[PDB]
RNA sequence: UAUGCCAGCUGGUGGAUUGCUCGGCUCAGGCGCUGAUGAAGGACGUGCCAAGCUGCGAUAAGCUGUGGGGAGCCGCACGGAGGCGAAGAACCACAGAUUUCCGAAUGAGAAUCUCUAACAAUUGCUUCGCGCAAUGAGGAACCCCGAGAACUGAAACAUCUCAGUAUCGGGAGGAACAGAAAACGCAACGUGAUGUCGUUAGUAACCGCGAGUGAACGCGAUACAGCCCAAACCGAAGCCCUCACGGGCAAUGUGGUGUCAGGGCUACCUCUCAUCAGCCGACCGUCUUCACGAAGUCUCUUGGAAUAGAGCGUGAUACAGGGUGACAACCCCGUACUGAAGACCAGUACGCUGUGCGGUAGUGCCAGAGUAGCGGGGGUUGGAUAUCCCUCGCGAAUAACGCAGGCAUCGACUGCGAAGGCUAAACACAACCUGAGACCGAUAGUGAACAAGUAGUGUGAACGAACGCUGCAAAGUACCCUCAGAAGGGAGGCGAAAUAGAGCAUGAAAUCAGUUGGCGAUCGAGCGACAGGGCAUACAAGGUCCCUUGACGAAUGA
RNA sequence: UGUAUGGCAAGUCUAACCGGAGUAUCCGGGGAGGCACAGGGAAACCGACAUGGCCGCAGGGCUUGCCCGAGGGCCGCCGU
């Protein structure tokens, strides 16, 4: 049995006296009003900041781990085996309408891996290359001078 | 109030073997059944390599998921599994529906709680 | 259509050429098997025999067809008044079974022994 | 598990397996979720005029006359909630969302769920359906569906002992309510399902509260009538293979 | 025991309750313009007796014809009298006749009338004659162009909000508007008319930076469709009226050509199936309407009545629904299946007829001005410098040129040709039609189930109810008595039932009369709760209760 | 924005809309896009512990205090 249920006999259904539950003035105006006089409590101040830029020139990431490429190897055969070479461009979902992928360092590196992606962070190289491996660059990654 | 009618018959099950029997943890898992579904282990195999044990049977108050790499050979037992928990667990061991794990071990031995 | 306040509106609120199924009743054994019909539109020439009220089990002649309020007036099936006189006790159709038929008509004739339509 | 299959007369014409899909744990929970969610859908908006009440330019003549500060014209009071003839306070309105929203899978384990409950020959009989039979559901030839005759399927059902059911739900009651006002005077029990392959059976449909459907499409409602598990089904050969992949 | 108090009883008063539904409410599909050939609305008429309503119009609840229909009929509405109908009536579908006056109202004036040939008024064409034509006004909403509030919110208030909302002025159609880039700008080697739905996104943007306001490109979908002038170059090769003769138009340019796959002119390759005009013109579907259509009206009991119960039997591509003296697949209409018509889709698609698509080189022949753009003032928008608009001033280029790509100038690159035009389909609305319902069920639901926009209120604009139910059948109470009496009363009659007898199913409460139990004219007031005595009580649905004695025997306790 | 329940789970849900049909239910299709899967910075821009240490509840083990100790707690280290 619901609350609302049980409000019937209860004359003011738990808003204490008859006179509360009226108007605005019972919520302090209407919907964001007073955030600076009476109700400055967990509002964020008065104010302005920093800018924006044009829409079309911000650059998105397609943001991967070498912690999700190194657990899923073995689930992961119908790309290259080597003494494993895999195309970082064709694992990553979301690789149409991203501008360029990046391979992020983060976790373990317990295998072989030959890197195929257009950016690299030094912590993604540092545990691929400490690993018995290569880190190779795309034709689209030549942006870095 | 447990909609599902055989979680219920679960917690029965788990009840009986925690007084029937010699166990201490089918009524420690059973009671954390009864607690809401927000409070249920939620576990990945990234945990279940970390901490356990070979021939330590892995009980799990909730559902098993597959995140991660599985490399010891250890029999899992839990409520439900993920399709893709069981197919990564099968490959290096035994996954085993806490409702079987009731009557293969009543007694509730050798037996690390995951979550 | 199939809603119960629409179905006796159109019973009520029909056309004078529509409520002639309206006075519509059952045709005995061999009346069946002659004309291939089950029921027949009663006619003001016809014999009938009552089944359902308490004159269940009395024959008499149609006197009478009204189509307004789709009642039939059958011979001795009548009501005192006060005054003595013996007035006309008003029967549905469905409740009465034709013994003997009024082909009088040739219009009739013509359409209860053609098997493509029916009178 | 294996599935005794029937012909035409009534006798055994071979077997074929009975399907995975009824070996899925009967949840009655789920089952009666995906019917609730199935009547509801179909349910229709209603709601009272927007403006009745309010078709009045009826004004209190405040504090002075000795009467309650109520809305009249004419002597009459109108639009407010407690006055005769004024409007309903919180009435039904068009806007509602009378609509269930239910994840797919949800929905096709509920099915499962269901069709798996036709399988179990107690709960058949704990539905309600009276029948004398040990292989629960019946399995018929793909030969059924040329039937045209329902007097010949009632043959076919004396004969497999399962008729007991259509003389069960026979018998109709009279709804008590003003249900009656509205179209649904009458109520039957829900009895056998025909479950074919091509097209519904045009030769059972007419059986006392039988209701008739294709693998392809057969839903929660026609497998547990009224969120109610295990339905007396009766399915063709290419009907038990179809509903497997679903 | 007078006045009187509490409870009940019979009978009223009252009309709640229960049951019922000719009405409502909402959703969905279909459909969708009318009018000077005088609409829509109104007034007055129109019947054997006719007040209201419905219909109709001096031919007046109706006249003709074709088809359907059929023994009946003369509306609502059961009278009396009379009539019509086998010469095929009633009824229905389609086509037509008639169709008073006021009414846009149009010869002129007028409270529905009157006065001595009338497109009144304004336009187009014009035989310059009202000769041939156009506009006018209506319609639930939707649509388009204009005009454009305040309450309210901001806890006051002024910019802002409410909101381009309300209301007002103009106008179109079955839909409207938009529309084949001087585009987009996920900048690309990319998309490729327009609406609309989903999303993008409460994002970008705005804002006493407060309250709040709020796109778009793209994407996925619905539906798809693409063309015509101006000019160049031809220059009367042309158009309109008329049966014709004839007339009118037009060099201030009709007609040809042509229209960013730029075109034209000059010189060649080839070829058309594009395109524009015009003929033909559906299938399928959908929606509405119709035809046809299975099986009991058997047995006994109860009953006023079988649609009940028990027994037997039956069809079902039909067990949706309604009717019928009670619970009906087999009594009746219907329902499934099958088939027929109309409308809509749609003068569309498809096909056909004519036309002719396209390419190469040469040529500064042509390509829309107060425009593009700048400045001042206003307004509006998310438009921020970078929205769209009005207003005043100023004002350009000619494709070898110009506009654009979210600040300006310059060059590049990329895209695109303004200042001329047309355009099917996909969506809005719900008057109209049919259908549907976990909506309402007569103080509800529409104001309106009834005389409903009725009665009735106001000078007027405007305001505005209440009223549902005899019975299976009127069998709607003969006769007698009484009375001043078609009253009412009594007796009596019908019906299962008159306490069903007319606002007549049931018949609550407040309350009234008569009456029963209790109390009662020496007595004190929240009307009672709990205890305990008097008196009162037919049955049923409750069956316990008193005393001697005895067993048990807590705290307590002689 | 919480909570209870249920399905799926490193993923999860489809929207409009299309097909089917027993035709508003219902069955198939539809993943456009949303939320989650890395954060810090106004921005440019850069880009993290599938576990290193110490406690220790529940539970398990043992030769019945001693072990193993999920979750938890206290630190380290890591990204900006
Ligand atoms: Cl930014
Ligand atoms: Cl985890
Ligand atoms: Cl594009
Ligand atoms: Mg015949
Ligand atoms: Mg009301
Ligand atoms: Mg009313
Ligand atoms: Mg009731
Ligand atoms: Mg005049
Ligand atoms: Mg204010
Ligand atoms: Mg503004
Ligand atoms: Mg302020
Ligand atoms: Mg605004
Ligand atoms: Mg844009
Ligand atoms: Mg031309
Ligand atoms: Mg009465
Ligand atoms: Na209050
Ligand atoms: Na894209
Ligand atoms: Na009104
Ligand atoms: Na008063
Ligand atoms: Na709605
Ligand atoms: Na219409
Ligand atoms: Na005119
Ligand atoms: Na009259
Ligand atoms: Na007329
Ligand atoms: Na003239
Ligand atoms: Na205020
Ligand atoms: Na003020
Ligand atoms: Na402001
Ligand atoms: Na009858
Ligand atoms: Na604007
Ligand atoms: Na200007
Ligand atoms: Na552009
Ligand atoms: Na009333
Ligand atoms: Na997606
Ligand atoms: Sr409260
Ligand atoms: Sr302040
Ligand atoms: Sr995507
Ligand atoms: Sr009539
Ligand atoms: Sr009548
Ligand atoms: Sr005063
Ligand atoms: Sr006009
Ligand atoms: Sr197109
Ligand atoms: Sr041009
Ligand atoms: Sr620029
Ligand atoms: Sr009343
Ligand atoms: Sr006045
Ligand atoms: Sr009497
Ligand atoms: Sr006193
Ligand atoms: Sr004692
Ligand atoms: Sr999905
Ligand atoms: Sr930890």
């Amino acid at each position: 049995t619901s609350k609302k249920k049980r409000q019937r006999g209860s004359r003011t259904h738990g808003g204490g006296s008859h006179k509360n539950r009226r108007g605005a003035g019972h919520r302090g105006g209407r919907g964001d009003a007073g955030r600076d006089k009476h109700e400055f409590h967990n509002h964020e101040p008065l104010g302005k900041s920093g800018f924006k830029r044009p829409q079309k020139v911000q650059e998105e990431a397609a943001t991967i781990d070498v912690r999700e490429i190194d657990e899923n190897v073995t689930l992961l055969a119908a790309d290259d085996v080597a003494e494993f070479r895999v195309d970082v461009r064709d694992v990553v979902e979301e690789a149409d309408d991203a501008d360029y992928v990046k391979v992020l360092g983060a976790g373990q590196v317990r295998h072989e891996l030959t890197l195929i992606a257009d950016d690299f962070s030094e912590g993604a190289r540092e545990k691929v290359e400490g690993a018995g491996g290569s880190v190779e660059l795309t034709d689209l990654g030549e942006e870095r001078q | 109030s447990k909609t599902n009618p055989r979680l219920s018959s679960l917690i029965a099950d788990l009840k009986s073997a925690a007084r029937s029997s010699g166990g201490a943890v089918w009524g420690d898992v059973a009671e954390r059944l009864e607690k809401p579904r927000r409070t249920h282990a939620e576990v990945n195999l990234g945990r279940i390599e970390r901490y356990a044990q070979e021939d330590e049977t892995v009980v799990v108050p909730g559902k098993v998921l597959g995140s991660g790499v599985l490399q010891k050979d250890v029999t899992v037992a839990a409520v439900d599994f993920s399709g893709t928990a069981e197919t990564k667990i099968d490959q290096v061991g035994e996954a085993v529906s806490l409702e079987q794990a009731i009557e293969n071990n009543p007694e509730g031995s050798h037996v690390r709680v995951i979550r | 259509s199939k809603q119960p306040d629409k179905q006796r509106k159109s019973q009520r609120r029909a056309p004078l050429h529509e409520r002639h199924k309206q006075v519509r009743a059952t045709l005995s054994a061999d009346l069946r098997e002659e004309y291939g019909q089950r029921n027949v539109r009663v006619n003001a020439g016809d014999t009938v025999e009552v089944l359902r009220g308490d004159f269940a089990g009395e024959e008499g002649e149609v006197i009478n067809v009204d189509l307004d309020k789709a009642v039939i007036h059958v011979e001795d099936v009548t009501l005192e008044k006060t005054d003595g006189e013996e007035v006309p006790r008003p029967l549905d159709t469905s409740n009465v079974r034709v013994t003997d038929l009024d082909l009088e008509d040739e219009k009739r004739e013509a359409r209860l022994e053609s098997e493509d339509d029916s009178a | 598990m294996q599935a005794t299959i029937y012909d035409l007369d009534g006798n055994t014409d071979g077997e074929v397996d009975l399907p995975d899909v009824f070996e899925t744990p009967v949840r009655s929970d789920l089952i009666g979720k995906a019917v609730r969610a199935a009547q509801a859908n179909r349910k229709q908006d209603y709601g009272s005029d927007e403006y009745a009440g309010l078709r009045t330019p009826a004004e209190s003549f405040g504090s002075g006359r000795g009467q309650a500060h109520v809305p009249k014209q004419d002597g009459r009071a109108r639009r407010v909630p407690q006055a005769v003839k004024g409007r309903s306070a919180h009435p039904p309105k068009t806007e509602k969302d009378r609509s269930l929203d239910l994840n797919d899978k949800e929905r096709q384990l509920a099915v499962r769920s269901a069709l798996a409950a036709t399988a179990d020959a107690d709960l058949v009989a704990d539905r309600g359906h009276e029948f004398d039979r040990d292989e629960v559901p019946v399995v018929v030839s793909d030969d059924f569906e040329d039937l045209v005759k329902t007097q010949e399927v009632v043959s076919l059902l004396e004969a497999l002992d399962v008729h007991a059911d259509i003389d069960r739900a026979d018998e109709t009651k009279i709804k008590a309510g003003q249900g009656s006002a509205r179209g649904r005077k009458y109520r039957r029990p829900a009895s056998i399902l025909f479950v074919t392959s091509d097209e519904p059976s045009t030769a059972a449909r007419n059986l006392a509260g039988a209701d008739v459907a294709t693998a392809s499409e057969v839903n929660t409602e026609d497998l547990a009538p009224g969120g109610a598990p295990g339905r007396l089904t009766v399915f063709t050969e290419s009907a038990l293979a179809e509903v497997a992949e679903r």
